[PDB]
DNA sequence: TGCATCCGTGAGTCGAGGGTAATAACGGCCTGTACGCGTCCGTTTCCGGCA
DNA sequence: TGCCGGAAACGGACGCGTACAGGCCGTATAATGGGAGCTGTCACGGATGCA
């Protein structure tokens, strides 16, 4: 397998970051095994297949939340039965009340778990829709999610290999012509990491 | 050095060609990645 | 066996057998990301002279390999004891 | 944008000087390597006659 | 005395029968995430991450 010489990516300046835009921290994480990296994205393809991904999504969300309001009638019938066995018997003030305090807080904890899995499809969702190269994925559950879900439209890897396609997939003339652009036109603390 | 880059490199290429798991392999990339930076500059990046 | 001069299998049953046939080598890359654990507690013990923590680990992962390949389970024993001879 | 944190580099010159932590151990087999007298080429004495 | 012209052992190539050198395989109760050594220089420059 292939690997990367150390002169060129740990140093005083680090010419692997200067020459892919990257941060050292980042590189490491790369070329360590420590973080996944997109090599490259299509753009046609998710383009024209947005619509479908997102009606896909939405159909999705409305499974879960067809679930979360089965779970909020299941713990209605349970309060009902909890109502004929507590209301109906002999029993103090607060014990009538105990338990429809713990089925409350097992419905607030329910509908809290369901607004996380929520927020992690909306996250995925984002993650997807701004995908770009050169981006890190961190949390190795999360891109395995996102590489099942979606394993078109975009290819990446991690590591010394990862970083030859980077290498490949990279315009040395497109690169100079913007970075000239950038030191005609910034100013400051961008003219100079342009420089 | 160039016995563990040779040893991480024959190991690696056994792992391979039997087929391990991606946790695995990874460990053993980086192993042989970690050789090499060893062998080229000790002492450079970790422990040396 | 099939594959040459053998017969059209249908869909279902030829999807099914490939199903069947990669859950056989998730289960066994289950086992062995479960397992990994054994063989970095044995390794724990051999550095200090020669070879390097991790290469002793590593090692011990190639060995536990041969060990879910030459592994059955009709003998009643658990896993560990038959997988703590092939790492060490 | 400023501030702290961190990393990396260099900081003498001439003799005198040389050898280290850390445990299953066997059967079955098997192919390979070697290597020890004998008859050949060849080189150091032989000895029969001799000048 | 020395020389001539072969003659006597001391050495290169061996089938053969044996020695052993080295390598592979396989062991069944159970055991399931490290030791570890560090951190008494001083000035300089620069890159990076965050308030």
């Amino acid at each position: 397998a292939p690997v990367t010489h150390i002169w060129y990516f740990k140093g005083v300046p680090s010419r692997l970051g200067y020459l892919l835009d990257l941060a050292p921290k980042d590189l490491e994480k790369i070329i360590y095994f420590a973080a996944y990296v997109i090599t490259s994205v299509d753009e046609e393809m998710r383009h024209n297949e947005l619509s479908t991904l997102e009606a896909e999504m939405a159909v999705e969300r409305k499974a879960v939340e067809d679930q979360r309001d089965g779970e909020l009638e299941a713990r209605a019938q349970k309060l009902e039965a909890d109502l004929a066995e507590l209301e109906a018997e002999g029993a103090k003030a607060d014990a009538r009340r105990k338990v429809r305090d713990g089925g409350e807080r097992e419905m607030r904890q329910i509908r809290d778990r369901a607004q996380r899995e929520l927020d992690r499809l909306e996250d995925i969702w984002s993650t997807f829709t701004k995908l770009a190269p050169k981006q890190l994925i961190v949390d190795e559950n999360l891109y395995r999610e996102l590489v099942d879900r979606y394993g078109e439209y975009f290819t990446g890897a991690m590591g010394a290999e990862s970083i030859q396609k980077l290498i490949e997939n990279f315009d040395i003339d497109a690169e100079a012509e913007s970075l000239r652009d950038v030191i005609r036109n910034g100013k400051g603390q961008k003219k100079l990491r342009a420089l | 050095l160039y016995r563990r880059v040779i040893n991480r490199n024959n190991r690696l290429k056994r792992l391979i060609d039997l087929g391990a798991p991606e946790i695995i392999v990874n460990n053993e990339k980086r192993m042989l990645q970690e050789s090499v930076d060893a062998l080229f500059d000790n002492g450079r990046r970790g422990r040396p | 066996e099939l594959s040459e001069r053998g017969e059209k299998l249908p869909a279902a049953q030829r999807r099914d057998m490939m199903w069947i046939c990669r859950d056989g080598d998730r289960a066994k890359n289950h086992l062995l990301e479960a397992n990994l654990r054994l063989v970095v507690s044995l390794a724990k013990r051999y550095t200090g002279r020669g070879m390097a923590f991790l290469d002793l680990i590593q090692e011990g992962n190639l060995g536990l390999i041969r060990a879910v390949e030459k592994f059955d389970y009709t003998k009643g024993y658990k896993f560990s004891t038959y997988a703590t001879w092939w790492i060490r």
